[PDB]
């Protein structure tokens, strides 16, 4: 979908930077696999967040 | 800041071609002529401060000259890299098949 | 004489010969013949380590150390060309031998200081005008002590120099800048002194033999950590022969 | 996919001439590298010098060109190190010395001619496998 959205703005005109400019970081975020729920592990406790991070 | 200095090598021309310093030894087996008994020669007269100074070892036979005059091209010279040369690595890098 | 079978199991593989106390000849050099070392031989008998202070106010004393790893010590099979110098001095170049052996020593308290005890091209030179060699002649050197473990070798979560990992792998995404010690391997080149004070000749047969006093640097870990100043003391013997 | 005419056609000598093989000299070459090869050279290896491998690019960079059959051939007969410089007969099986390596004994030139066939017919089937080892198991 952001490939989709990418290159819908490119066929109409926007720079690289614009079309990437243009995607919602909430979509990118969504593309990132430490929010894949297959990523862990029985004894590693917690919230995402305590893994990787907090998402800034 | 810290560097590991062989990846650092394959950023010069050591990553391109043979390096007379600091290659080993089997990697002169992907040209005729230069393996077992030249690249024990180079190796054992190392290092060069030009590629051309391999024609100056001592003892060579013509065709032996005329085989490193052919493959100059694919030679370089770099800085002699401790962490290549140590161990005998030249002769044996603990790379087989 | 001894044949291996003698000697297997024994220990005496790791002693460096001794010499009589009838010894105490000269060996008369001529300096117009080349010479060799054709057997040199250092036996370690004490290892110190230069205790680290909190405070660089109070004097560090090399302390004694307990050997860990057996008798797998001594350097031998020494060789390379014995020069004599303008001034009558002599110059030994070590070309080759079993010229490393990495040591494991234990502080008090129980820490482990692994070293590559060694005089890999040791240059060692004599005071000058040595017409012969005798009980009051020295030599004195330095020599090269490369990384302990080689550039191949894997810590023991697979990260290298020339081969292995580059990160830490087990923790995906954590900061990479705290681990840049750890993760960047590299390779120490340092420089080592010895002294070799002779004892006994036997100037029939060109053979010497006395204490030898050394200072090196020990394993740094590929980088990881700062080495320590090691002191080995112990005996050795050599034979000399024109060559 | 089959061995046909075509796999089994490979280079005779230097000049560009080739000779094509029948299926039973195949076999037949297959069996005899077996026979008196493989202990060192299975899968196109080597293993008792990793270095040089019996790839049809490493066979035509040796001294004298071995990546055709008058060159396997003469190398079974009379072996060289890589650059041509060395005989190493007393290390090395070959018609030579038959007397310290016995299976050589009873090679025919016929044999040596199957076990050069087999050689350079193995990798246009196995390609890079052939000569790859145990990455390519
Ligand atoms: C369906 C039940 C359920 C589920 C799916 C969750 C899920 C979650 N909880 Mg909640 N929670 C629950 C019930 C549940 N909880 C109950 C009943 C309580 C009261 C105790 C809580 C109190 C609670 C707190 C206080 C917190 C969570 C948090 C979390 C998050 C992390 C979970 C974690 O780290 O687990 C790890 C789980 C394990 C390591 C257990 C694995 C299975 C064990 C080993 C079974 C034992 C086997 C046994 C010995 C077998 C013996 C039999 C014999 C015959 C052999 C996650 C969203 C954390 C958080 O992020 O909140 C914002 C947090 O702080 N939970
Ligand atoms: C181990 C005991 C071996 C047996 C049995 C055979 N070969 Fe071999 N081979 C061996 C070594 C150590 C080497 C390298 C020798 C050197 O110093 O160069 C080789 C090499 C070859 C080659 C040359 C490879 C190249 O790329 O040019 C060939 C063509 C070859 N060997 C073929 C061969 C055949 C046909 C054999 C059966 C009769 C055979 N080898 C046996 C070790 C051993
Ligand atoms: C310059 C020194 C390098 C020595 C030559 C590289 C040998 S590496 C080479 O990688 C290829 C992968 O396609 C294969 O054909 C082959 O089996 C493999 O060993
Ligand atoms: C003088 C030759 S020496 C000779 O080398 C032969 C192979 O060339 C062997 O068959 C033989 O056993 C070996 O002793
Ligand atoms: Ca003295």
């Amino acid at each position: 979908e952001i490939n989709r959205r990418v290159q819908a703005s490119l066929a109409s005109g926007a720079t690289l930077e614009e079309a990437w400019s243009a995607i919602p970081e909430k979509l990118a975020f969504y593309d990132y696999i430490g929010n894949n729920p297959a990523k862990g592990g029985l004894f590693r406790t917690g919230p995402m967040n305590k893994g990787d991070g907090i998402a800034q | 800041e810290l560097v590991n200095v062989v990846d650092e090598k394959l950023g010069t021309a050591y990553g391109e071609k043979i390096d007379l310093n600091n290659t080993n030894i089997a990697a002169f087996i992907q040209y005729r002529g230069l393996y077992p008994t030249l690249a024990k020669l180079i190796v054992k007269n190392a290092p060069y401060e030009s590629v051309e100074d391999v024609l100056n070892i001592p003892g060579l036979t013509e065709r032996q000259k005329q085989i490193l005059r052919e493959n100059l091209e694919h030679f370089t010279v770099t800085e002699v890299e401790t962490a290549l040369v140590e161990g005998g690595d030249r002769y044996n890098n603990g790379l087989y098949k | 004489t001894l044949t291996y079978d003698d000697i297997v199991g024994t220990g005496l593989a790791n002693k460096c010969p001794t010499l009589d106390d009838t010894a105490r000849g000269a060996y008369p050099i001529d300096s117009s013949q080349t010479y060799r070392i054709a057997r040199l031989c250092l036996q370690p008998t004490t290892f110190l380590v230069k205790e680290e202070p909190k405070n660089k106010r109070q004097e560090a004393e090399f302390v004694p150390t307990k050997l860990v790893t057996r008798e797998t010590t001594s350097l031998d099979q020494i060789q390379g060309e014995l020069k004599v110098n303008s001034d009558g001095s002599l110059t030994f170049v070590e070309e080759d031998g079993i010229d490393f052996q990495p040591v494991t020593v234990q502080m008090a308290g129980g820490e482990r200081i692994p070293l590559l005890f060694t005089v890999k091209n040791l240059v060692a030179s004599t005071q000058p005008n040595v017409t012969s060699i005798t009980t009051s002649t020295d030599f004195k050197g330095e020599f090269n002590v490369p990384s302990y473990r080689t550039a191949n070798f894997l810590d023991p979560k697979g990260r290298g120099l020339a081969s292995g990992y580059d990160s830490a792998i087990a923790l995906p995404q954590a900061k990479e800048e705290e681990l840049a010690r750890a993760n960047v391997k590299r390779f120490s080149l340092t420089k080592g002194q010895i002294s070799l004070n002779v004892a006994k000749v036997d100037g029939r047969t060109g053979e010497i033999a006395g204490t030898f006093e050394s200072e090196q640097l020990s394993d740094d870990d590929m980088g990881a950590h700062e080495p320590h100043e090691v002191k080995i003391q112990g005996v050795f013997y050599a034979s000399i022969e024109p060559a | 996919a089959e061995l046909t005419p075509e796999v089994l056609t490979v280079p005779l000598n230097s000049e560009g001439k080739t000779i094509t093989l029948t299926e039973k000299q195949y076999l037949e070459g297959k069996r005899l590298f077996q026979y008196a090869c493989a202990s060192c050279h299975v899968g196109g290896i080597t293993k008792t010098n990793p270095s040089l491998d019996l790839r049809t690019e490493t066979l035509a960079l040796a001294t004298p060109p071995r990546d055709n059959i008058e060159g396997l051939v003469d190398y079974m007969k009379n072996p060289t190190t890589y650059d041509g410089e060395q005989e190493i007969a007393e290390v090395h099986p070959s018609l030579r010395s038959a007397d310290i390596f016995p299976k050589m004994r009873n090679l025919t030139e016929k044999d040596l001619v199957a076990i050069a066939g087999h050689i350079l017919v193995e990798p246009k089937i196995l390609g890079d496998k052939w000569g790859g080892g145990k990455v390519y198991y």
